[PDB]
């Protein structure tokens, strides 16, 4: 799975 | 309407958990890259990554 975003 | 690519796990109070083929409404981008969701799937609302959903057909 790509990585999280920044919040 | 988005669709969701993947199974994502809550990791906030205010995330949304979603499955992989839910049917989600994106309510607005106020947490940038992350986007407050509504699944009209499971009635749910929170954010979301906004790289694991693409636009329904």
């Amino acid at each position: 799975a790509p990585p999280l975003p920044p919040r | 309407t988005f669709v969701a690519l993947y199974d994502y796990v809550s990791r906030t109070e205010t995330d949304l958990s979603f499955k992989k083929g839910e049917r989600l409404q994106i309510v607005n981008n106020t947490e940038g890259d992350w986007w407050l969701a509504h699944s009209l799937t499971t009635g749910r609302t929170g954010y979301i990554p906004s790289n694991y959903v693409a636009p329904s057909d």
